[PDB]
RNA sequence: AAAUAUGUAAGAAGUCCUUGUUACUUAAUUGAACGUGGACAUUUGAAUGAAGAGCUUUUAGUGGGCCAUUUUUGGUAAGC
RNA sequence: GGAAUACUGCCAGCUGGGACUGAGGACUGCGACGUAAGUCAAGGAUGCUGGCAUAAUGGUUAUAUGCCGCCCGUCUUGAAACACGGACCAAGGAGUCUAACGUCUAUGCGAGUGUUUGGGUGUAAAACCCAUACGCGUAAUGAAAGUGAACGUAGGUUGGGGCCUCGCAAGAGGUGCACAAUCGACCGAUCCUGAUGUCUUCGGAUGGAUUUGAGUAAGAGCAUAGCUGUUGGGACCCGAAAG
RNA sequence: GAAAUUGUUGAAAGGGAAGGGCAUUUGAUCAGACA
């Protein structure tokens, strides 16, 4: 009987052509992530030359952490937090924006804190605190074989590749993002900078739309 | 019967270990600890006592001597984190140090060897002490915190 | 049975995401940017210092 | 048996499974089947539409076995023939020699159509045949021939 | 929307493919210039209180 | 705390064993429950479950529902397969001859089986015959022909049939069933 | 003449072609209804979610309620 | 004009102090470092040293100390209540049994089923055996006289597990029990039609109808037993004024 | 020959009740486990 070094010599090379792959690929996308952001860097120093303005493209990706307990909600707003898979405090979870989930993030305001998270924090989302559904069952994801496996019909056969597929709200972030478990977080580290967490953001509270500065509370969070 | 008995017994087989990955890997001393530099004992018998660092053994302990004749204290084990690591230093060039391993100290009162291995380091010792004045007074006597002593502030 | 966070675990880190090693080697957290010129026309630092 | 029944499993809960507000009290809705017209009525009608009042013709002295009239299919017919006699009987279905079923004979008054026998001819007897029943006997060549 | 998404259908298969006609929502828009050509910012303040009746 | 979206902890509420005690149920179930694991055929995973069911949810299959079936274009080299009892049916005079492979098959019924040449066989050995179930034919029996159905939804113009014990006229056939008395129904 | 609240629709139970059945209907093989035969697959027709969906039987307790924000009736008001 | 700096952000840059945890138990995975052989921090703690071998550690207990802690039972929107019962202890002390039943379930047998009124018999209130009947089921519908269930592969259509054929597979076609939806057919009632004939008033074929039935359309029952539920019974237990 | 309840003896606590929860000191008492 073979298999003992011969499959073993057939699977670990077929690992190899994988992780070949996948490294090939990872070093495009870190050439598409900063190529887009020079790109954006120099039109804003070209429109300024030209006299004109530059106005960036508005956030086509959002992160929504729940902020308010589970009691004393209406039913309405309640409904969309479920949708939206936040059933419990501080358990974030990505989405895309459009027209039909933004009436949608205008219901549950005073109940989150969201904004436009950075490729950083979603790297540290997905590495530190991203999970798997796979028949139900939340398996972490500790191996590019878990997400290829479920994922790779769509590509994305990495960790990486998931974080692509996200941040740029890929064709497939429906996929995507619904293969993400909701990120359970815990309490901000430095808290939360207020001394009432229900008013908005703009009135010195925590909730609503805070923009980039999800970023900030979110990393204390995980 | 008093007690029907089980229809299952454990297995009395005792199982293995899995094979663990630990490497026991090298201890390296804070920056602080060199020899030739004075320590203060913050423990055991010879607590408070100051002291001169020769070798650092290959069970992770330190190897002082008091100068023996100074302070009373022999060529001796102590762990690194019961000691404090001072400023001040002798020069340990004239001391030799090799003979002194972890089987040196084996337990198997004194031994000829050590009555000799104390003089001859000893010797070297002293001779360098007494380079510097007051050194030998020093060593001579014990260290204690006195009142509004501050270690989190005090230089040693 | 037990979780290991790639963020702080230089052998899971490389598990995923073979790039690490390039990206480390070549610094790349670090990159150095073109240097470039361009100054700002005067209607945007009129404007801007205007009331 | 007493050790299965439910009553075991509420002691020492207060109440015995009856409510704390509502209790277990005597006669509550009235003894028995008090209340058709009033204050159980909505349970009268529907689930027993009917109910109340007469309809038809009463009859004194009626002794049934007057209208002792069992009724037999041709659905069956042929099972009134041990099964033994029977193969042999449908295998030469002919006249001149055909089964004889004496059906009152068999404990009925009555043979109705519902349907299919073989071609085999028959002769029935019976106190009384439905239209069709005797019809579809007349097209296996068989009769019926009436008794009492 | 039928007899729309059956002619792009069509004219699109015959043509080899390339459809996209599911409907979308609204998408957040993209990126744009602005120019300052005629057009330099207008400053404005918030005005004091007044009656007027 | 979570705010629960279905209700916790809930059975999947099939049955996963038998409600049997009989020990060759047991058994039977034994064998099909790895046929099941291990076949990845259709057949295997229905017959499991089959044998959980109730009394209620084994009606009677008839020999002449039976010889029906066969009747299907191409039907009638299958084997019937009937997780239940068997009955025969006096009303057939023809039954063809087949092989079926039931849990149990009447006096009557597994005769007229054979008195045409047919088979009756144990669900076992039709497991030996037929592993992944080839060339098999499943057949259910009437399950809403109990009496008991009859009285379900009873209600207001839903035609349903009274529980009543003594019947004839002067039982529940007046006010509320006529038009002339009360109203109908 | 709002805001909030509310009905319906967003496909395979769909769409187009051909031309059968009738006692209804038409001036009329006209129509109406139900069809036989044929053409186009999942970017098959918006979003998000889905520890699945559908269905049947039987039976408990309950059938004094009370409170808060907002709307709001009677009352000067009320812990009415 | 040329720098610095702050502020904000990024680094898969390095590094120090502290705390809790160490689940698992041969191997199996994904990897990392090496020219290599090997090595490792890579699917969960090991190494080295010391002390006691004991009331040392631990359990129980009494007490002290810090913080906390109102009376139980009940009816109630609301009880610690300035609502009731209860001084204490033991021992009694409340959903039962029966008749007839609904849903479900187990079991026997199944178009049937039920030995136990009785008889036979017996190691004698048991066990074993049994003829005739009877009961319920196998026909329904009418107030009744009465009549009484296949146009047809026991129907058409749509969904339908399973199986069959083709295909490597994806798929496609074939057959389709249970069940569900829908249009029809059959029996009775009601209403209409009223042939052939006739003891000229009998007879009621035949074809129909927004009518109607607890029906037919290849039977599903009968019996024992159990929980729960139903009704009558002293009816979960104790309680009138009365008659 | 239980319990309520009582005498004696022994131990302990007690500034307008007592009793209770988490935790530890102290006293008393005790299991197991080393080899
Ligand atoms: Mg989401
Ligand atoms: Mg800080
Ligand atoms: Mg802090
Ligand atoms: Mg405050
Ligand atoms: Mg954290
Ligand atoms: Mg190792
Ligand atoms: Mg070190
Ligand atoms: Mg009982
Ligand atoms: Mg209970
Ligand atoms: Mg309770
Ligand atoms: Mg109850
Ligand atoms: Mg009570
Ligand atoms: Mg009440
Ligand atoms: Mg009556
Ligand atoms: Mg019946
Ligand atoms: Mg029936
Ligand atoms: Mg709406
Ligand atoms: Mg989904
Ligand atoms: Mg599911
Ligand atoms: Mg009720
Ligand atoms: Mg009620
Ligand atoms: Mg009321
Ligand atoms: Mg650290
Ligand atoms: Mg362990
Ligand atoms: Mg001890
Ligand atoms: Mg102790
Ligand atoms: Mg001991
Ligand atoms: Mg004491
Ligand atoms: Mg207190
Ligand atoms: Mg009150
Ligand atoms: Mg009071
Ligand atoms: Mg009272
Ligand atoms: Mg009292
Ligand atoms: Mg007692
Ligand atoms: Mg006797
Ligand atoms: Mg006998
Ligand atoms: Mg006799
Ligand atoms: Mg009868
Ligand atoms: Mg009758
Ligand atoms: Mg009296
Ligand atoms: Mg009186
Ligand atoms: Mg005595
Ligand atoms: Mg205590
Ligand atoms: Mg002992
Ligand atoms: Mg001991």
């Amino acid at each position: 009987a073979e298999q003992v070094a011969a499959e073993r010599a057939a699977r670990k090379a077929a690992n190899k052509e994988k992780r070949a792959i996948i490294l090939e690929r990872n070093a495009a996308y870190q050439k598409e992530y900063e190529t887009a952001e020079r790109n954006i860097i120099q039109a804003k120093r070209d429109a300024k030359a030209a006299g004109s303005y530059y106005v960036e493209a508005q956030h086509k990706l959002v992160f929504v952490v729940r902020i308010k307990g589970i009691n004393k909600i209406p039913p309405k707003p309640r409904k969309v937090l479920q949708l939206l898979r936040l059933t419990r405090i501080n358990s974030g979870t990505f989405v895309k924006v459009t027209k039909a989930t933004l009436e949608l993030l205008k219901l549950i305001e005073p109940y989150v804190a969201y904004g436009y998270p950075s490729y950083s924090t979603i790297r540290q989302l997905v590495y530190k605190r991203g999970f798997g559904k796979i028949n139900k069952q939340r398996v972490p994801l500790s191996d590019n074989a878990i997400i290829e496996a479920n994922l790779g019909k769509y590509g994305i056969l990495s960790i990486d590749d998931l974080i692509h597929e996200i941040i740029t709200v890929g064709p497939h972030f429906k996929q995507a993002n619904n293969f993400l478990w909701p990120f359970k977080l815990s309490n901000p580290s430095g808290g939360w900078g207020v001394p009432r967490k229900f008013k908005h953001f703009i009135q010195g509270g925590s909730f609503g739309n805070r923009e980039e500065f999800i970023n900030k509370l979110v990393k204390s969070m995980n | 019967s008093a007690q029907k008995a089980p229809k299952w017994y454990p297995s009395e087989d005792v199982a293995a270990l899995k094979k663990t990955r630990k490497a026991a890997r090298p201890q390296k001393l804070r920056a602080s600890l060199v020899p030739g530099t004075v320590l203060i004992l913050l423990a055991g018998r010879f607590r408070g006592k100051r002291v001169v660092y020769l070798k650092h053994l290959e069970d992770n302990t330190l190897l002082i001597s008091g100068p023996f004749k100074v302070n009373g204290v022999p060529l001796r084990r102590v762990n690194a984190r019961y000691v404090i690591a001072t400023s001040t230093k002798v020069s340990v060039e004239g001391v030799n140090v090799e003979k002194f391993n972890v089987e040196y100290f084996a337990k198997e009162e004194i031994k000829a060897e050590r009555v000799e291995d104390q003089k001859v380091v000893d010797k070297a010792l002293i001779a360098e002490i007494k380079k510097t004045p007051l050194l030998k007074q020093y060593l001579s006597a014990s260290f204690s915190l006195k009142n509004g002593d501050k270690p989190h502030m005090l230089k040693f | 049975v037990l979780k290991k966070n790639p963020l702080k675990n230089k052998q899971v880190l490389l598990r995923l995401n073979p790039y690490a090693k390039v990206f480390a080697a070549e610094k790349l957290g670090s990159k150095k940017a073109e240097k470039t010129g361009t100054k700002p026309a005067a209607v945007f630092t009129e404007t801007l210092k205007h009331d | 048996p007493s050790r299965f029944t439910k009553t075991r499993k509420h002691r020492g809960h207060v109440s015995a499974g009856k409510g704390r507000i509502g209790k277990h009290r005597k006669h509550p809705g009235g003894r028995g089947m008090a209340g058709g017209q009033h204050h159980h009525r909505i349970n009268m009608d529907k689930y027993h539409p009917g109910y109340f009042g007469k309809v038809g013709m009463r009859y004194f002295h009626k002794q049934q076995a007057h209208f002792w009239k069992p009724v037999l299919n041709l659905d069956k017919l042929w099972t009134l023939i041990p099964e033994d006699k029977r193969d042999q009987y449908l295998k030469s279905a002919s006249k001149e020699t055909a089964p004889v079923i004496d059906t009152l004979a068999a404990g009925y008054g009555k043979i109705l159509g519902k349907g299919r026998i073989p071609n085999v001819p028959v002769i029935v007897k019976a106190r009384f045949v439905s239209k069709l029943a005797e019809e579809k006997i007349r097209a296996a060549g068989g009769v019926v021939e009436l008794i009492a | 929307r039928v007899k729309a998404n059956a002619a792009k259908r069509a004219e699109a298969k015959a043509q080899g493919v390339a459809v996209q006609l599911k409907r979308q929502p609204a998408q957040p828009r993209e990126s744009r210039i602005v120019s300052t050509e005629g057009n330099v910012p207008q400053t404005l303040a918030p005005v004091p209180y007044e009656t007027f009746i | 705390g979570i705010d629960h979206t279905s209700k916790q902890h809930k059975r999947s509420g099939h049955r996963t064993a038998p409600k049997s005690d009989n020990v060759y149920l047991k058994l039977l179930v034994k064998l099909y429950t790895f046929l099941a694991r291990r076949t990845d055929a259709p057949f295997n995973k229905v017959v499991l479950k089959a044998l959980f069911l109730s009394k209620i949810n084994r009606p009677p299959v008839s020999v002449s529902r039976i010889a029906r079936a066969l009747k299907q274009e191409g039907a009638a080299n299958k084997t019937v397969v009937v997780v239940g009892t068997v009955t025969d049916d006096a009303r057939i005079f023809e039954f063809p001859k087949t092989t079926v492979a039931a849990l149990r098959f009447t006096a009557g019924a597994r005769a007229k089986i054979v008195k045409a040449g047919g088979e009756c066989i144990t669900l076992d050995q039709l497991a030996v015959r037929a592993p992944k179930g080839q060339n098999t034919l499943i057949l259910r029996g009437p399950r809403n022909s109990r009496e008991a159905v009859r009285h379900f939804g009873m209600g207001p113009h839903k035609g349903k049939a009274p529980r009543i014990l003594s019947t004839g006229r002067k039982f529940e056939r007046a006010r509320g069933r006529r038009r002339s008395k009360g109203f109908k129904v």
